[PDB]
């Protein structure tokens, strides 16, 4: 919670960015590295972004 | 009917979920805080005294 | 009820935390409470408690010839580890025209580590001091310095309640331990158990 | 709330729960009889009590104490227990108006109180029909029926759990009957002390009553 | 009154005594007051609270 | 809160004369070590290095 | 090091005395002692008893005095030491007035009652009174509820302690070739069950049992 405030700026888009990654492990997706803290890791090592989440979420709904 | 396996997944299952605590007068907005709880024994919620 | 352990966490070079399987509760507090005290007045070591410096003579204050006084070089000098065989005491000396590593070598007194440094030269001057090696059993307070004739450096331990699947609650015991690196920390668990059962077994 | 002598004389006879005091001839024929009140319920559930403290051929006088109640000593008020008191910082438990204790407060029955709570099950009649107490009771396994006697009613002094079943009864819906049967809240256990039933002039009474009224009888008799 | 009450029994004057630790077992360094007071138990249990 | 700053004012303070004071530390682990054997006194005007 | 000896100021009240001991292990050791002496030492005490007469523990019984659940707390204080056993069922048996005392039981051969000048009751009628009770043995401290059909049986707590308080202290000892040497001793208190030599010797099997975790 403490390392995800330096990535981004707003903290209620960080809330949104985790929730719309929340989305997509409940149904099934295999991690980076519970699913609210593994999203938070994910968040906090640099590697999940706003178009990445947006690629898995085109990719779920052409492959739905 | 309370078996030993209940309580395994009742530890199992509350490892990182938070649950909120809040007095019931309140008058800032710091009233309403967030805890990870863990099961410990008796009929009484324990609290930090910070 | 006796426990499955111990379970060692060796994360650094000198430092590790001995994990204990939970226990009936009162015997997790008084094993600890009792370790602490005999990690520390029973077991023996080898230390330097007497310093003779050629340069200071009688003041600890006025000191040239180095970088920082004599009381610097003494504090700098009172915390190196010397593990030493069945001899009694000896003298030992040094000329360096400096590393601890630098000192002239015996086949009775060696010393664990070789980085940890004391002083540092200036415009190569030649220095000397002459060291003396006591074997005693705790800390003794006062050219008259202290010596730490324990090998471990802190200990601390902690009751942290565990949860099994037929009890209500137990005491999980964990010890913390800075060795010197002179002793393992499990050999020097296991000393400390076997005096203690020593002691206990007059009985 | 404590029993006194109106006149004083020689204890005859004592018991547990009656004490027999003969008058004697200065305040005097008929002598005084006492019944001390035994463990029944308060209005804030609460179990009170009178144990006499008085022993045979002993001589009182007017206004004498002869049984302490509940919370009472030998003419004094009484409350609570005496305990030892460190007033010191232990550990942070005593924080902010915190109270340690020990395992020998515990262990000792000390502040262990009994508590005396009251559960009815009433029986009316709807537009089908009436309701009964009757045992054939439906979807009951034989855990739960062993506590229960022939009359519906469970035993005098059976220990009952949280959850069971004490007192059975029946409503018919429409051979097809629904439970309503007087379940037990959770968490609460003890032993039934009293069973009081209370039936309407014209019903036949069943066994359970007949063996409270002969129980009644036999004793009003003894007294 | 109450310290010739005190100094009539066994006990010290100022009515403060040292104890050792049940914990470690070594002694404090301040001396505490100890004694016997009368409590009560309150209606106010938690069987009806939680 | 009233039992942590009690207990961190008795810790920093200091007194004219105790015993074990005088003499000069190498750091903070040479102050937990002679500490707890009770050679020198919870407060003493000492000379430490940091 | 010297085996301890031990002084019998009372019947009830012993006291021990070690030495000599090295300078860090007086405190420790007594510390440690008091705790497992403290902590849990096996003994016996009353168990669930089965009353003849008596339906459960609130009712009015004729002929005894005053109470009835009273009876049933005054019985844990009695001391029960028993002799390669840990289950026994005893029954006392007393008619008509006077009082009603430990020692009137009837014991077992191995079974012996100690302080059986103990006050019980008081019969007031000529009545009988058989009360047929079990005796068992553990560790620690077990209420009535962890432990457990019939219902002319009662619980009861048991609540075992063969020792009361355990003291000590540490002294200054004379020999000639030291400086200071630790002498200490440790006054134990027991209920008559166990001599204090033997439960100092079961406290030191049981820490030494306790101490073979990492040898």
């Amino acid at each position: 919670v403490e390392d995800c405030l330096e990535v981004v700026n707003n903290r209620f888009e960080l809330v949104m960015m985790a929730s719309k990654r929340a989305r997509q492990l409940a149904n099934g997706v295999q991690p980076l590295i519970k699913p609210t803290v593994m999203a938070l890791r994910e968040i906090a090592a640099r590697r999940i972004d706003n178009a990445l989440i947006d690629e898995v979420e085109k990719a779920e709904r052409e492959r739905a | 009917r309370e078996e030993a396996e209940v309580w395994d997944i009742l530890e199992e299952v509350i490892r990182e979920h938070p649950v909120l605590l809040n007095r019931a007068p309140t008058l800032h907005r710091l009233g309403i805080q967030a805890f990870e709880p863990v099961l410990i024994e008796g009929k009484a919620i324990q609290l930090h005294p910070l | 009820l006796r426990p499955r352990g111990p379970q060692i966490e060796r994360l650094t070079d000198n430092r590790a935390k001995v994990v204990i399987e939970p226990l009936e509760r009162g015997y997790g507090h008084t094993l600890g409470n009792a370790l602490r005290r005999v990690l520390l007045s029973s077991i023996p070591g080898f230390a330097i408690t007497e310093v003779e410096i050629d340069g200071v003579l009688h003041e600890y204050t006025t000191v040239e010839g180095l970088q920082e006084d004599v009381l610097d070089v003494l504090l700098n000098l009172k915390d190196v580890a010397i593990r030493m065989h069945s001899g009694d005491s000896a003298t030992l000396s040094l000329s360096k025209q400096v590393t601890a590593a630098d000192i002239r070598t015996d086949h009775n007194v060696e010393i664990i580590n070789g980085d940890h440094v004391i002083c540092h030269l200036t415009k190569d001057t030649a220095l000397n001091m002459r060291l003396k090696i006591e074997r005693g059993f705790g800390y003794q307070p006062a050219l008259m310095l202290d010596a730490s004739f324990s090998p471990v450096r802190r200990v601390a331990y902690a009751v942290e309640a565990a949860r099994v699947e037929q009890r209500t609650d137990l005491d999980k015991l964990v010890i913390d331990i800075e060795t010197n690196g002179t002793i393992d920390a499990e050999e020097a668990v296991r000393t400390a158990a076997d005096i203690l059962s020593d002691q206990l077994s007059v009985f | 709330v404590t029993v006194n002598a109106l006149r004083g004389g020689v204890i005859e006879q004592i018991d547990a729960a009656r004490i027999v005091v003969k008058v004697n001839e200065a305040e005097i024929a008929g002598v005084d009889i006492y019944n001390l009140i035994k463990y029944t319920r308060s209005n804030q559930n609460t179990c009170i009590n009178q144990r006499p403290l008085v022993n045979v051929g002993d001589v009182i006088a007017r206004g004498d104490v002869l049984a302490d109640g509940p919370s009472t000593d030998i003419g004094e008020l009484a409350l609570g227990q005496n305990m030892l008191i460190a007033f010191m910082p232990w550990n942070g438990y005593n924080f902010e108006d915190s109270i340690l204790l020990s395992e020998r407060v515990v262990e000792e029955d000390r502040y262990t109180t009994i508590h005396i709570e009251e559960l009815t099950c009433v029986a009316r009649d709807t537009k089908l029909g009436p309701e009964e107490i009757s045992a054939d009771i439906p979807n009951v396994s034989e855990q739960a029926l062993n506590r229960l006697d022939e009359s519906g009613v469970v035993y005098i002094g059976a220990e009952v759990r949280a959850g069971d079943i004490m007192v059975g009864k029946v409503t018919p819906k429409g051979s097809d009957v629904k439970d309503s049967s007087l379940r037990v809240p959770p968490g609460m256990d003890g032993t039934v002390i009293d069973v009081q039933v209370f039936t309407r002039d014209g019903i036949e009474k069943d066994k359970r009553a007949r063996q409270i009224e002969e129980n009644e009888i036999k004793r009003v008799k003894k007294d | 009154e109450i310290k010739r009450m005190l100094e009539l029994a066994d006990l010290p004057q100022s009515g403060q005594t040292q104890l050792y630790d049940g914990r470690t077992g070594e002694a404090f360094d301040r001396k505490t007051t100890v004694g016997y007071m009368h409590y009560l138990k309150l209606n106010h249990l938690v069987d009806d609270k939680m | 809160s009233q039992d942590v700053v009690l207990g961190l004012y008795y810790m920093s303070r200091a007194l004219e004369n105790k015993k074990g004071e005088g003499m000069v530390f190498a750091n903070t682990s040479e102050v937990k070590r002679a500490y707890d054997n009770r050679v020198v006194e919870l407060h003493a005007k000492v000379k430490v290095r940091i």
